[PDB]
């Protein structure tokens, strides 16, 4: 059996009540993670935190990722939130620097060599670009740049990455090289879109009025698959 | 559907 | 009750992400070391035993 400990990074990458689902997604993982038995403390959110009390959210208090769903939102930390949701906060979670965070829990990927990383986003992006709802954008060179940081200081024995946003393919497309113990799925290639789900008007429904996407259809599907 |  | 490993879950979550009757749909990739894909999901989500 697995001796080493299991790491997660989860972020979030925009803000505003029309971007709900990427939220919602970052939670259900969250919730997803821990009863898989990953300790709170080895997991580290990214969220802007705007959504479980936007005035806009016809269930205060809550975030659901499917339109039948528990809420999710209820345990998240609140690692890094609001304006500490960066990208200098989320290189140093990742490279295990506490002295490197800037506001925020402080909680970092301080992991050994023989530990596991599992790291999800979900947001917007474009080719070469993923969003931040902060100045400035998580660039796919820089992203790159400090996964190969992270495998010269060898500090896990290997890393998946989930990514889901616009034209993902883009982010590790020839730039992740073979080698770094990394394995990494994208929502989509480098040309095309990916896409919300549980939307208004589409099959499933979310409740009535919520007037936004619950979750996004390659996290979902993850993470239900996990599920059952 | 929105896109992302 | 089964194992699952990172590949399959790659399989599942590309085949209901795939377009079908050509509308919406995105084509989810894989990259980097694509041997590590054979590793037990449980290595970094654990087990949720159920």
């Amino acid at each position: 059996f697995q001796s080493g400990t299991r790491w997660a990074v989860l972020v979030a990458g925009s803000s505003g009540y029309w971007n709900y689902r990427h939220q919602a997604d970052i939670c259900h993982a969250y919730q997803l993670l821990r009863k898989g038995g990953l300790k709170e403390e080895n997991i580290v959110v990214f969220m802007y935190d705007d959504i479980a009390n936007n005035y806009e959210n016809p269930r205060p208090g809550t975030i659901i990722n499917s339109p039948h769903g528990k809420d999710v939102y209820q345990g998240v930390p609140k690692d890094y939130t609001g304006d500490d949701v960066n990208v200098d906060n989320l290189f140093a979670v990742i490279l295990g620097d506490k002295t490197a965070v800037k506001g925020g829990s402080g909680k970092v990927v301080d992991s050994g060599p023989n530990d596991h990383i599992f790291i999800f986003y979900s947001n917007h992006g474009g080719p070469g670009v993923l969003g931040m709802p902060t100045s400035p954008y998580l660039y796919a060179n820089d992203l790159n740049d400090v996964l190969k940081k992270k495998h010269a200081l060898g500090t896990y024995k290997s890393l998946v990455f989930y990514l889901e946003a616009c034209e993902s393919g883009s982010i590790f497309e020839g730039l992740l090289p073979e080698g770094l113990n990394i394995y990494a799925t994208t929502a989509s290639n480098a040309e095309e879109s990916s896409w919300g789900t549980y939307c208004p008007g589409e099959e499933p429904s979310p409740p009535p009025e919520y007037e936004t996407c619950l979750g996004d259809l390659y996290s979902v599907a993850w993470m239900e698959d996990s599920g059952m | 559907y929105v896109a992302d | 009750l089964q194992t699952e490993t990172l590949h399959q879950q790659y399989e599942l979550v590309k085949r209901r992400t795939a377009p079908v009757g050509y509308s919406y749909g995105s084509h989810v990739m894989q990259y980097g070391d694509v041997g590590i894909s054979k590793d037990n999901l449980d290595l970094y989500m654990g087990t949720n035993p159920a």
